[PDB]
């Protein structure tokens, strides 16, 4: 619900989504990466669960 | 592609310039 | 100075809307 925020301090709310698209800044990936492909890739995440 | 964007405006600070120009 | 640079083209957004003024 609410990324590393809860870690740093207060649960700051955002959408997973947009979570994700952080995470993958993180990696070096640009997150238009994440929102062209979010089907995809939730799609793989659920099936590695 | 994109779910779930939204429509808005994007400034375009050339287009000024060049358009008093 | 540089090893291995190569020889090519790079675009300018300002150059054909200059141009187009
Ligand atoms: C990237 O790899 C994924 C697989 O992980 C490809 O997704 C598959 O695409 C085919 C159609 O070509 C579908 O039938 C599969 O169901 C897709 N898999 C999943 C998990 O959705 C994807 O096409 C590849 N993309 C590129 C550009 O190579
Ligand atoms: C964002 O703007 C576009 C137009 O620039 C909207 O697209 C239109 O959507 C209606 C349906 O609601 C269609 O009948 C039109 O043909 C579409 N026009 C074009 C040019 O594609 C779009 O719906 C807007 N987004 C939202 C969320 O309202
Ligand atoms: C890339 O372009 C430059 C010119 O912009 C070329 O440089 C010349 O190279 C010759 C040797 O082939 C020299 O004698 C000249 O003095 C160079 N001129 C300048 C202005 O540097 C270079 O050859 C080109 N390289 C490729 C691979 O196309
Ligand atoms: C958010 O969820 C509502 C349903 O609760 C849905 O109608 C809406 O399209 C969703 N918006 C986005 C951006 O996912
Ligand atoms: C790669 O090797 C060639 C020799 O075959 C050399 O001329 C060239 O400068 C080299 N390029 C780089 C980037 O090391």
């Amino acid at each position: 619900t609410s990324g590393w925020t809860f870690g740093a301090g207060a649960a700051l709310q955002i959408p997973f989504a947009m979570q994700m698209a952080y995470r993958f800044n993180g990696i070096g990936v640009t997150q238009n990466v994440l929102y062209e492909n979010q089907k995809l890739i939730a799609n793989q995440f659920n099936s590695a669960i | 592609v994109v779910i779930g964007i939204v429509n808005n405006t994007v400034y375009d600070p050339l287009q000024p310039e060049l358009d008093s120009f």
